[PDB]
């Protein structure tokens, strides 16, 4: 498969799974499915790529289905970025 | 291609209860299923939303106690039960899906009965502009509508006897297929929808909507018309 070109959207309020992880449920809005979801976590400084993405190689099968992505965010403020470019969705998350 | 099919239009006596079904072509477990009512010639009123994964139901305070929203994740069907019906409740009952705007809607079910709190302010109530000319509709929320660093403000178009159409979501993001001439700006509390060049297709009612925290209140609507 290949990286996904288009935009994404969040389908549900992010939930804490409390094995230490957080799940993000996202929908693919552009074209080129199936494809890989371009996702990365960012620091409080909003530039360096910290943390880790649990779900091994998340896949957007189609434009209707929701991709479930588990991840390990650092305590406090973190920025989750889904997709590429300026229509990259950016989620300011806070871990307690 | 449409993913929501609703039950047939029911006629009920005052004081009765009604149950509307909504069958989805996708897995409702990973989704926010909402119900929206629309009285004849009045605006859109959000009723509530269910998370079918955990059955979590949040309702609108207007209807609180009268509505019961359920979901069967096995049959990917969502339900809505409304009790102690008044002639008042005669409306079209829409079944919808999504968080950053309701991208997916049902055909509607006409129910005919016969024998934190936020204020969303849409301006104007109606307006006429000439073809090809620029048109602007505004929405002002009483509180903040940001969440996760994004403004959860959406815009809908609704032509008569038709379900609404999500146009703009996440304040500025344009839904797939929507013409270039449509645009959304704004932040914090003031947002605006703008049609750079008015086309005859655009004559419709427009609704703005918040979705960051419940209720997912709609604006009162803006009837857009042609001059001359």
């Amino acid at each position: 498969y290949t990286m996904c070109s288009g935009k994404f959207s969040i389908d549900k309020e992010m939930a804490e799974t409390q094995h230490g992880t957080t799940v993000v449920k996202v929908k693919y809005e552009g074209a080129g499915a199936p494809c890989k979801v371009p996702i990365e976590i960012r620091d409080v400084n909003k530039e360096k790529v910290v943390g880790r993405i649990i779900s091994s190689t998340p896949l957007a099968e189609n434009t209707n289905s929701v991709t479930n992505i588990e991840l390990e965010p650092p305590f406090g403020d973190s920025y989750i970025v889904i997709g590429v470019g300026n229509s990259a969705l950016t989620l300011h998350w806070f871990r307690k | 291609q449409v993913q929501l099919v609703q039950s047939g239009a029911e006629v009920k006596k005052p004081g009765a209860s009604v149950k509307v079904s909504c069958k989805a072509g996708f897995n409702i477990k990973d989704v926010y299923m909402s119900w929206v009512r629309q009285a004849p010639e009045q605006g859109l009123e959000w009723m509530g939303r269910i998370d079918p994964e955990n059955g979590d139901t949040k309702y609108d305070p207007k209807l609180q106690g009268r509505v019961t929203m359920t979901a069967d994740t096995s049959t990917n069907t969502a339900y809505m039960e409304l009790r102690s019906l008044r002639s008042d409740d005669t409306a079209v009952y829409y079944c919808a899906r999504g968080w950053e705007g309701f991208a997916y809607w049902g055909q509607g079910t006409l129910v005919t009965v016969s024998s934190s709190d936020i204020v969303m302010t849409q301006s104007p109530a109606s307006l006429a502009v000439s073809l090809g000319q620029r048109a602007t509709i505004s929405c002002r929320a009483s509180e903040n509508v940001d969440k996760y660093g994004n403004s959860f403000m959406h815009w809908y178009q609704q032509k008569p006897g038709q379900p609404p159409k999500l146009l703009i979501y996440r304040a500025s993001e344009l839904q797939w297929g929507v013409p270039d001439r449509f645009s959304g700006s704004g932040s914090g509390t003031d947002f605006t929808l703008t049609i750079s060049s008015l086309q005859a297709e655009d004559v419709a009612v427009y609704y703005c909507q918040r979705s960051n925290e419940v209720p997912w209140t709609f604006g009162q609507g803006t009837k857009l018309e042609i001059k001359r």
